[PDB]
């Protein structure tokens, strides 16, 4: 059962300035009080 | 040895907070200085004699 929607409206995305996040853990190792 | 990392030092009990996804914790030097002990999970200092 898999019935696909007439109802999509198209209109271009807006574009949003992502300031300073998507940093992440880069390995899976502790450090601390540093610059790396 | 913890895990196969070889080492000669003086153990100790630490208040070096770990997250639970980390297991070794390192210097500025890229060595390791701290480690979660695989059987009891508490943190532990690593020091040279
Ligand atoms: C649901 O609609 C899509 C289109 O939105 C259908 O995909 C088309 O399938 C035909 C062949 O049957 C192709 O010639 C078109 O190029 C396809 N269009 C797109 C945009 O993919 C799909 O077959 C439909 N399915 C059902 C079950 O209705
Ligand atoms: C080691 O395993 C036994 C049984 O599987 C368990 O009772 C014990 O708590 C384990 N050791 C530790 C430190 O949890």
């Amino acid at each position: 059962q898999c019935v696909n929607l007439t109802t999509r409206t198209q209109l271009p995305p807006a574009y949003t300035n992502s300031f300073t996040r998507g940093v992440y853990y880069p390995d899976k190792v502790f450090r601390s009080s540093v610059l790396h | 040895n913890f895990n196969g990392l070889k080492g000669t030092g003086v153990l100790t009990e630490s208040n070096k907070k770990f997250l639970p996804f980390q297991q070794f914790g390192r210097d500025i030097a890229d060595t390791t200085d701290a480690v979660r002990d695989p059987q009891t999970l508490e943190i532990l200092d690593i020091t040279p004699c």
